[PDB]
């Protein structure tokens, strides 16, 4: 999800 | 000249956090998607909820409107695109074959297309009609982060953690210019300008760059934004003074001047991330969105 951070 | 953009709406009722905003455009909606595995659609005048639109077994990174408002397609954790109709919102296709989620979308402007960019580092070209893949581009080394058409659909942009830029011929496939910049910080988003004639790519440097497409060259940089985990969304403001607005991971809207790249805005209130923000077609609206502590969609007006 692009709401978790990389 | 600055911009006096002030709270207008809080947008509440996603159950987890906001992952995109994107308003129609014919400018009468709002559309965002959520890591609770939903899309809604509220009024962008009013801020008025108008619906929820649900069938991803997961959850939704990005969503995109066609050309006349009447679709929209949604990429999902579940490895799916989903073409939907807004009406009625029922699904009318479900685009299969990406391998890992789906992080980014846009229809073209003719909206016969679809293009996607995926975890599974390649970016897919869809016909909207058969919901069929027309084209896998093994655009990247590293998830792509973002997919965008230009203003006619000739030419797809792409970015990647793998630190490159690539436009791609959509009728062809082929790669006509890859954006290499020194060090190679992972690219977390790219988008071309209005025009079609500049790249706006975002770097996890806490860097923005405007490139000119033709000659391969940074124009402008922009900083003083916090950006470093997350594929934060940027934008062309076009309909007053022209600046470039972003979210940022210290919970601001950060609005700069193009010309001169000086801050002439910040936007205060979420309490989160500001994963995403998204600019009116025609009126000076800007909204915008935040992630876990925060949840709400946020509509901002200026004079200009």
């Amino acid at each position: 999800m692009r709401t978790e951070p990389r | 000249v600055k911009p006096n953009y002030a709270l207008k709406f809080t947008l509440a009722g996603h159950t987890k956090a906001v992952s995109s905003v994107k308003f129609s455009p014919n400018g009468e909606w709002l559309a965002s998607s959520s890591a609770d595995k939903l899309i809604k659609i509220w009024g962008a005048y009013d801020g008025k909820f108008e619906k929820t639109i649900s069938g991803h077994k997961l959850g939704i990174s990005d969503v995109a409107w066609s050309s006349d408002s009447n679709l929209l397609v949604s990429a999902s954790d579940d490895k799916t695109l989903k073409i939907w109709d807004v009406s009625s919102g029922k699904c009318l296709k479900t685009l299969k074959g990406h391998s890992n989620y789906v992080f980014c979308c846009n229809f073209n402007p003719q909206s016969n297309l679809i293009v996607s960019g995926s975890f599974d580092e390649s970016v897919r070209i869809w016909d909207v009609k058969t919901g069929k893949c027309l084209k896998t581009l093994p655009a990247h080394s590293d998830p792509v982060s973002a997919v965008h058409f230009n203003r006619d659909g000739s030419l797809i942009v792409s970015s990647s953690y793998d630190g490159l830029c690539r436009i791609w011929d959509t009728a062809s496939g082929q790669c006509l210019k890859t954006l290499i910049d020194d060090d190679n910080p992972p690219v977390s988003f790219v988008k071309f300008s209005p025009n079609g004639k500049y790249i706006l790519a975002a770097t996890l440097d806490n860097t923005l760059k405007l490139w000119d497409y033709s000659k391969g060259k940074c124009l402008k940089t922009y900083t003083g934004h916090k950006n470093e985990k997350y594929c934060i969304f940027a934008n062309f403001s076009v309909t007053g003074g022209k600046w470039i607005v972003s979210g940022s991971e210290d919970n601001l809207v950060y609005i700069w001047n193009l010309q001169t790249k000086e801050i002439v805005q910040k936007l205060q209130g979420h309490t989160d991330v500001v994963i995403s923000t998204a600019c009116h077609p025609t009126e000076n609206i800007i909204a915008s969105a935040a992630l876990e502590n925060d949840k709400t969609i946020k509509l901002w007006k200026s004079d200009c």
